[PDB]
């Protein structure tokens, strides 16, 4: 019981993430620096 | 500015040359006190030249 509720935790928490900002690239950091150019 | 976050700095290039050169006009025509002098071929026109 202790394994089955564990894999359902994990999988529930895995779907969390996958909903996360994932729809990108990851590269080209952004350039929030400041209003000085 | 494309973006805030890219802080455009502009490199003022044009201006750098434009000066450059308007310098040089300026000391090759406007550095003598007179601007030109006419300049004849035989004395009989030569009085009126000055």
């Amino acid at each position: 019981w202790s394994a089955l509720g564990k894999a359902i935790l994990d999988e529930m928490v895995e779907q969390n993430k996958k909903q996360e900002y994932s729809g990108s690239p990851i590269a080209i950091p952004n350039n929030m620096t400041r209003l000085q150019s | 500015p494309v973006t805030a976050g890219s802080s455009s700095w502009v490199d003022r290039t044009v201006w750098e040359s434009v000066n450059g050169t308007l310098q040089d006009i300026i000391n090759v025509f406007c550095s003598g006190d007179e601007a030109v002098t006419f300049v004849a071929d035989n004395q009989q026109d030569s009085d009126a030249a000055d």
